[PDB]
């Protein structure tokens, strides 16, 4: 009935043209009647439907379909939008995204992709039950821990009564005018928010003449806060998503002090690491069931044209050289000979510098030349010897057909103005060797899947980014215009909004990649907080859904005399014991401790230093000792063949070196200086001694061989995609300062470089021509800003140098090469996700082969932990324990009913409850009224606990003290006694305010019952106990790699410039600091931060700095060194986070 | 210019009560002293423009001949009311009203037409 | 920065002597203006006497005898923000013994709000002629040296003991 597929066909047309419109944000008068058009060809469609079976009572007409609702609602809207309406011109204009939407239904096959979304939601609710669980009961701690501590801002101390003016000229003091007048904060030079404060020992420190008063409103725009509990659960939801939590981190650290790092190391090795992993894990299964559920349900004309135009064979001299040119080819040794040029070729582009001589230039164009000519030539003699028409035939002849055009037009158009992209079209040339890599060949087949057989899927992906970058840029989009000077202080567009139909995608995708709050935070300063509360959750949940689903997928797809003996023996004995091996580990652990007293408080605490320095000759000595009695009981060819036995020698021989070099005198030398740093690898003697530790490294080491190929893989595309960037960016991140000001020039007064120098030449020092310092210069420093870009972490300031930057010579101005933001896009596109996903494919391939290897077992735990792993194992099956008979007694047996009836059950839990929401209800500033309220109900609550538990003591005292549940009970209820007793009788000589927070979080502890009566979190939380014991050994052996960084930190990174990421706090100057500094960036987090300071250079620091109390000078350190270690690091945490990823992952699978 | 709402035709008896609003939409709810707001009419389409009403820092009544004890603010600056209020009408006063305000934290001058005309 | 270290207890006649005092600012970013006074008594003398005054360009010292020529600066140099006071001594003779005071005048600079702060550390010397090393030296060299003994003569026995049971052990095959 007229749905012959070119309506189809028409209506995609018409589809698309609707999407396009939409995208333009102001829409033209002249357009108002193509809109009209859009609308008359939507009706005529529903005049269609509603003549082809309309009316809804009957069976099988168009209300039984569900998107034929929302043609009809979108049609009427439409129809109210063009006449009178409510005033919310906005919301109803935004309602046109059902057109869009639309495509969903038209397309044929996404249907079922939106059902298997539904089914894995619907699958993944028991974890989101339980994530909503747990974040309320951190939220809680939270609440009652930091309550109005970010608050916390140095006020003026020394009222100055005398001048105390109020608003209306009174000349009188008011106190909370006082306490709310922002000029009366300190807002350290540099920084926007004022800065935070504290009066704990350990806490931020305030500068000479101000307090640490709780003063005025929350950091953020009063987002970040832990005074409520919204937005308490606001920041802890951030911290499960790790969105710009180092904010948070550096911020809560700084009001309340640093031994509150416990807790938030609790919340990301609870919930940030394990609550990510489970719903990932859930959602895996959820797919993978599908998957293997959808494998189960398995179960003329112009040929004669071709024969004369695409065939050369026409005369017999042709046909004679078109057999010898075939027999030239030399099968045998044209792929050797092609594939060696094609590497000579990468590795020729791969020279790329800002600076360049004009002899190194020449040679480049030259070697390009060249390349591009033999490439051509290979191209006419493959022509030649074998028919045009076979040679179309094959796709990869016309892959290098596009190649080899694309390079011939650049020597013709050599002289077109920009287009750099084009230049860099001759990198697919490396992709001819995914014909002798069979890695290569799987990193296509994965690039072709994600548009192949999971088309479809991408096409969702695409229309939900689309459809949710168009209802933010029809929401917000003339809020941000309006609204400018209250998230920017310039009264400027910021660097991310939604006005434009561009930045609005440039949004989705960052929250796709996973900054939100820091947009989230801006539009809700602009156009209110639920409108944008409810988009960025949603936005985020389907989108990561979405993108989830499509790497999961694809990894699916891709997956498919007689002396010397005895005393030898003597020596065995003395080793194997194992109270002197116990006696060596203690040894080490203190001689790894003791360089933590190393650090720039050392000049203090003299006899600390001096105790330690004479011990470190006998730990030297014994360790020699040991050395020496180990050679003796092996044997120089048993001791030397063991890697650890090496290393252990190697540490050794390395410090008693040292130790001759300090007898000869030899401390103040540079060479013996420099190997001094060294002894920061003392620690490593725990891999051979400690055996978790031992056992993983050798299961990475193992895993190794398996992972070179695909890390080269990685590194041959981020070698294209750096050659690319290079291309586009060298020499393009120039700025001219004046440091007065501190602002980048505008390109209307200095343009160029040679204006600059005017400046410099004119001017002294005050204007500087420096560059961005994480930049496209060369393929090394290519790697160095693409790892930040792919960490997403430190990808604003390249992003931002790049789309400002517009010529190799010139200076950069705002946004006048916006559209490179698509190069960042991309790279993430493919060398971060489809390379993340070809590795972690591999990486799931190597350890089930190695589970296989070892009869399906653990490869992380050791014997008695697999031991501990099977007695859980066996004790996790169901006890029949016995049900408690009723006592001999009427009014004992009427007790044992009222506590035996599941009533008795479901009140206590409704009233745990109720508390629970009481504990959510406190907030900072809350009237004292509500305070007294909320402090009797507390009261109520506590008693009613309690004589509930002895009630069930009077019942049965002995056979409830049986249960673990019930001592839970018991030690929640006696601790909360305890808390309010101290509550009461707080007038004494041991007054603590911190410690009283403390035993009022105990209250907490009692909403945990509500566990108790649930199955699916309860098996949860039994897997993450029974998956313990690996997160155990691997938590080992990262604390010792952040200690062997930390002491490095020292070392190197201490007396640096305070500059950014590095403050007065969380910095390399003490061993706390150091591992504050080594556990934020475990996580990847802000390390652009922690880096950026070190790659300074004399011009940005002075050589010669005094530092009083010190006689170490100099104001940063080696750049060189610097990014050896945060890459070393981040490589190194990224490798063993993953064994956590595993551990968590795999051992999950396992149970269901 | 800026979002501005005004009654596109308004009647007037003859020497009845008349109130002719200038409400705005923007941020930045309006404060009292930084802010700034004028107030304008004019006698006809083409004729001089006199300005009547001024807020810098107070209120200004300009006292014009034409509006010497007939003009008066009752309205709120806050809840977005700069109106003016013309009690008994002439056929003189048929002209153009104009508002002009300016808000100090964000950057946005815009101003308003108002057209009243009196009925014999 | 905030490094703040003591001064020595003891100095040896006819040598040199660093006479040191570290008073650090709370936050590293305030840039203040800074300036100091020394004030010195003898052993069994009457009030502090001043000294030494440095005034963020140069030094004046008193014209008294028991400082004159001898007396050189060892602070910051030349910065406007001291932050590090030290007076290095030239030929210490006994009368460089008592009390010495380092009062820290500090005129810290903000946005529209400065603030005078005073900071006072007393530091006391004794001038003798014998470098006698501290007992933190002597009774490190005591423990290490014990140390190692006690741990050579416990392998020693530990190694002599095996080896007797295992020939004890051994003779009977
Ligand atoms: C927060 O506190 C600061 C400092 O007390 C306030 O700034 C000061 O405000 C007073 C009156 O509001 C100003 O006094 C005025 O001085 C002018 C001369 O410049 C004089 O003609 C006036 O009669 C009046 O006395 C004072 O200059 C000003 N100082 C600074 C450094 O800004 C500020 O107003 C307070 N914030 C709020 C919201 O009240
Ligand atoms: C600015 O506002 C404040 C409060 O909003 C005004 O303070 C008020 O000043 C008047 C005039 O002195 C006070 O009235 C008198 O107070 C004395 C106090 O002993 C009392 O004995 C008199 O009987 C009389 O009530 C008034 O109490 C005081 N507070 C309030 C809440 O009104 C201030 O005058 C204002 N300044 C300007 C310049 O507008
Ligand atoms: C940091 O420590 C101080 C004291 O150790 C905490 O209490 C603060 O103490 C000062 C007095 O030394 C209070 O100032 C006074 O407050 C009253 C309140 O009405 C006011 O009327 C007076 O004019 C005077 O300003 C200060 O209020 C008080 N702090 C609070 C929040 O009341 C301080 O709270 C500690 N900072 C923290 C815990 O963040
Ligand atoms: C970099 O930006 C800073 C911004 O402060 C520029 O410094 C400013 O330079 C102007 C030059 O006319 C100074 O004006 C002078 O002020 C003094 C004192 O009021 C007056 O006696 C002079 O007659 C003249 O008007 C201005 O004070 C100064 N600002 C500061 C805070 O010192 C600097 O020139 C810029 N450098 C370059 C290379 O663009
Ligand atoms: C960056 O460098 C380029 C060339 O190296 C500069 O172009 C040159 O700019 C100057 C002044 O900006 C021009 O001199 C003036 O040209 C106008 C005509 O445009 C003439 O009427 C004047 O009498 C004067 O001669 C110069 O012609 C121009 N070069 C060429 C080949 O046209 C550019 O200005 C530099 N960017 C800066 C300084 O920001
Ligand atoms: C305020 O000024 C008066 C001058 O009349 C003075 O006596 C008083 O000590 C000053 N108080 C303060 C806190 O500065
Ligand atoms: C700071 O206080 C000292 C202590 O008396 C005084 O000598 C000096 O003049 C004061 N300086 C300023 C700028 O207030
Ligand atoms: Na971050
Ligand atoms: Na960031």
């Amino acid at each position: 009935i007229l749905i012959h597929s070119v309506f189809s066909m028409i209506i995609m047309c018409t589809i698309l043209t609707n999407c396009v419109f939409m995208t333009f944000s102001n829409p033209p008068d002249w357009s108002k009647n193509v809109e009209y058009t859009f609308t008359g060809i939507y009706t005529f469609e529903s005049l269609v439907k509603i003549i082809a079976r309309g009316f809804c009572i009957d069976g099988f007409t168009f209300l039984r379909d569900p998107w034929n609702w929302l043609d009809f609602s979108v049609i009427m809207m439409a129809y109210i939008t063009e006449f009178v309406n409510l005033g919310n011109v906005s919301a109803l204009r935004t309602f046109r995204v059902l057109r869009a939407l639309k495509t969903i239904s038209v397309i044929p096959g996404l249907k079922t992709i939106v059902g298997a979304l539904i089914q894995s939601v619907k699958k993944l609710s028991d974890v989101m039950i339980l994530t909503v669980f747990c974040l309320s009961v951190f939220a809680l701690i939270g609440l009652q821990l930091f309550m109005g501590n970010l608050r916390n801002k140095c006020v003026v101390w020394p009222i100055n009564f005398n001048e105390s003016y109020l608003e209306n000229g009174t000349k009188g003091f008011d106190w909370e005018e006082y306490i709310n007048n922002k000029t009366n904060f300190y807002t350290v030079p540099g920084m926007l928010e004022p800065l935070l404060c504290g009066n704990s020992s350990d806490a931020g420190q305030c500068p000479e003449g101000y307090q640490c008063m709780k003063a005025g409103r929350n950091p953020n725009y009063g987002y970040t806060s832990f005074d409520t509990f919204s937005w308490a659960f606001l920041a802890l939801f951030r911290l499960m998503t790790q969105d710009y939590w180092e904010n948070l981190y550096q911020l809560t650290l700084r009001a309340a002090g640093k031994t509150y790092m416990i807790f938030f190391v609790l919340v990301i090795f609870v919930g940030s690491f394990y609550l990510v992993n489970l719903i990932l894990a859930v959602v895996a299964m959820a797919y993978e069931e599908q998957n293997q559920a959808t494998l189960e349900e398995a179960e003329p004309c112009w040929y004669k044209f071709a024969n004369t135009f695409l065939i050369w064979e026409c005369h017999p001299y042709w046909i004679k050289l078109k057999e010898i040119v075939n027999l030239i080819v030399m099968d045998p040794f044209v792929d050797l000979a092609i594939t060696i040029c094609i590497v000579l070729n990468t590795l020729f582009m791969a020279m790329e510098h800002h600076p360049m001589t004009p002899q190194f230039e020449h040679v480049l164009a030259v070697g390009n030349l060249v390349f591009t000519g033999i490439f051509t030539a290979e191209m006419f003699l493959k022509l030649i010897a074998m028919d045009p028409y076979y040679y179309f035939q094959e796709g990869w002849n016309i892959f290098d057909g596009f190649i080899v055009s694309l390079s011939l037009m650049e020597l013709s158009l050599a002289d077109v103005e920009g287009l750099s992209v084009l230049r860099s079209f001759r990198l697919l040339r490396v992709f001819k060797l995914a014909k002798s890599w069979p890695t290569l060949n799987m990193l296509i087949k994965i690039i072709g899947n994600s548009v192949g057989a999971l088309g479809n899927l991408t096409l969702v992906l695409a229309i939900i980014v689309f459809i949710f970058a168009v209802v933010g840029m029809q929401l917000f989009g003339k809020s941000y215009k309006e609204c400018v000077c209250k998230i920017n202080q310039d009264c400027e567009l910021p660097r991310w909004h939604m006005h434009d139909f561009f930045h609005s995608f440039l949004i989705v995708f960052r929250v796709l990649c996973g900054e939100w709050i820091e947009t989230m935070w801006d539009c809700m300063e602009v156009a209110g907080q639920a409108m944008c509360l409810i988009v960025f959750m949603m936005v985020m949940v389907i989108g990561n859904l979405v993108v989830l689903n499509l790497f999961l997928a694809l990894l699916l797809s891709s997956f498919s005399g007689k002396s010397w003996w005895i005393l030898r023996k003597t020596c065995f004995l003395i080793v194997e014991h194992n109270w002197f091996e116990t006696f060596i580990i203690f040894m080490i652990l203190l001689s790894s401790g003791a360089l933590a007293f190393e650090d720039i408080y050392i000049e203090q605490r003299k006899t600390i230093r001096t105790i330690l320095e004479y011990a470190d000759k006998v730990f030297t000595y014994i360790f020699i000792l040991e050395m020496l009695l180990k050679w003796t009981a092996y044997g120089f060819v048993k001791f030397f063949t063991n890697a650890w036995c090496w290393l252990d020698f190697l540490i050794v021989a390395v410090s008693l070196v040292s130790l001759i070099a300090n007898a000869l005198g030899y401390s103040e030398l540079g060479a013996i200086k420099s190997l001094r740093t060294l002894r920061a690898l003392r620690p490593l003697r725990a891999l051979s001694r400690f055996e978790g530790m031992r056992v993983v490294v050798n299961a990475l080491v193992g895993a190794i061989p398996s992972i070179m190929n695909v890390l080269l893989v990685c590194l041959i595309f981020w070698l294209i995609f750096s050659i690319m960037g290079v291309n586009l960016f060298a020499g393009k991140y120039h700025y001219c300062f004046n440091e007065t000001s501190e602002i980048r020039f505008e390109i209307e007064d200095v343009n160029n470089k040679t204006e600059c120098e005017k400046l410099m030449e004119g001017n002294n020092t005050e204007i500087r021509w420096k560059n961005v310092k994480i930049n496209f210069d060369n393929v090394g420093a290519g790697y160095l800003a693409l790892l930040q870009v792919a960490t997403f972490k430190g990808w604003m300031d390249i992003m931002y140098a790049a789309v400002d930057s517009r010529k190799p010579d010139e200076q950069p101005k705002y946004e006048d090469n916006i559209y490179m933001y698509i190069y960042f896009v991309i790279f993430i596109i493919f060398g971060s996700f489809f390379t993340l996903n070809l590795f972690i494919g591999v990486i799931i391939d190597n350890f089930n082969q190695q589970k296989k290897k070892f009869g399906g077992q653990d490869i992380f735990m050791t014997e008695e932990q697999k031991k501990y792993y099977n007695a859980m194992k066996k004790l996790g099956s169901k006890k029949p324990q016995k049900p408690i008979p009723r006592p001999l007694n009427k009014i004992q047996g009427i007790v044992f009913d009222f506590v035996t009836q599941q009533a008795f059950d479901i009140v206590i839990m409704m009233l745990i409850c109720l508390n629970m929401v009481t504990m959510m209800v406190e907030t900072d500033t809350q009237s004292k009224q509500m305070e007294n309220i909320l402090y009797w109900i507390n009261l109520v609550f506590v008693i009613f606990f309690t004589c509930e538990c002895v009630l069930k003591m009077f019942a049965l005292r002995h056979y409830y003290f049986t249960i673990g549940w019930n001592i839970f009970d018991f030690v929640v209820v006696i601790l909360s006694i305890v808390g309010m007793f101290l509550a009461d009788i707080i007038e004494k000589y041991f007054v603590s305010p911190t410690l009283f927070r403390v035993i009022r979080l105990a209250r907490i502890g009692r909403i945990l019952r509500l566990i108790k009566g649930a199955k699916g979190i309860r098996t949860l939380l039994f897997a993450l106990m029974m998956s313990l014991p690996a997160l155990f050994n691997i938590g080992l052996l990262l604390f010792l790699v952040m200690f062997i960084f930390s002491i490095f930190g020292m070392s190197n990174f201490a007396y640096v410039k305070h500059e950014a990421g590095i403050d007065d706090m969380f910095n390399f100057e003490t061993f706390g600091n150091s591992m504050i500094c080594l556990f934020q960036i475990t996580t990847s987090a802000g390390w652009d931060g922690l880096l950026l300071p070190i790659l300074n250079r004399p011009p940005d620091c002075s050589l010669d700095k005094e530092h009083p109390g010190s006689g170490f000078k100099g104001d940063c350190g080696n750049p060189s060194v610097g990014i050896f270690f945060f890459v070393s690091y981040i490589i190194i945490s990224f490798l063993i986070v993953v064994n956590m990823y595993i551990a968590i992952i795999l051992e999950n699978f396992s149970v269901a | 210019s800026m979002e501005v709402t005004v009654p596109a035709t308004l009647n007037v008896l003859n020497g009845s009560d008349a109130r002719l609003p200038c409400t705005f939409n923007s941020c930045y709810t309006v404060n009292h002293k930084q802010f700034s707001l004028n107030w304008t009419y004019q006698e006809c389409n083409n004729c001089s423009e006199e300005m009547f009403l001024q807020f810098r820092m107070k209120i200004i009544n300009l006292k014009l001949e034409r509006f010497q004890d007939r003009v008066e603010f009752s309205g709120n600056p806050s809840k977005y009311d700069v109106s003016v209020m013309l009690r008994n009408v002439q056929p003189e006063d048929e002209g153009i009203y104009n508002c002009y305000i300016m808000n100090p934290p964000d950057r946005h001058r815009g101003h308003g037409k108002i057209h009243l005309q009196v009925l014999m | 920065g905030c490094v703040e270290v003591d001064s020595e207890t003891e100095a040896v006649y006819g040598m040199t002597f660093k006479i040191l005092c570290i008073s650090c600012k709370r936050r590293s970013e305030t840039n203040a203006e800074t300036f100091t006074e020394w004030t010195f008594r003898q052993k069994g003398t009457e009030e502090f006497v001043k000294i030494l005054r440095y005034e963020n360009e140069v030094l004046q010292l008193e014209e008294d005898e028991r400082f004159e020529g001898r007396v050189v600066w060892n602070g910051s140099r030349g910065t406007k923000d001291l932050q590090d006071l030290s007076i290095f001594i030239t030929n210490v003779t006994y009368n460089h013994s008592g009390d010495y005071e380092c009062h820290v005048y500090r005129l810290l600079f903000f946005e529209n709000y400065e603030h005078n702060t005073s900071v006072v550390k007393k530091i006391h010397i004794e001038v003798v002629d014998k470098a006698n090393r501290d007992m933190a030296s002597i009774v490190s060299e005591i423990m290490m040296y014990v140390l190692i003994v006690v741990l050579t003569i416990w392998l020693v026995a530990e190694m002599i003991y095996c080896y007797k049971k295992i020939a004890a052990a051994t003779e009977t095959a």
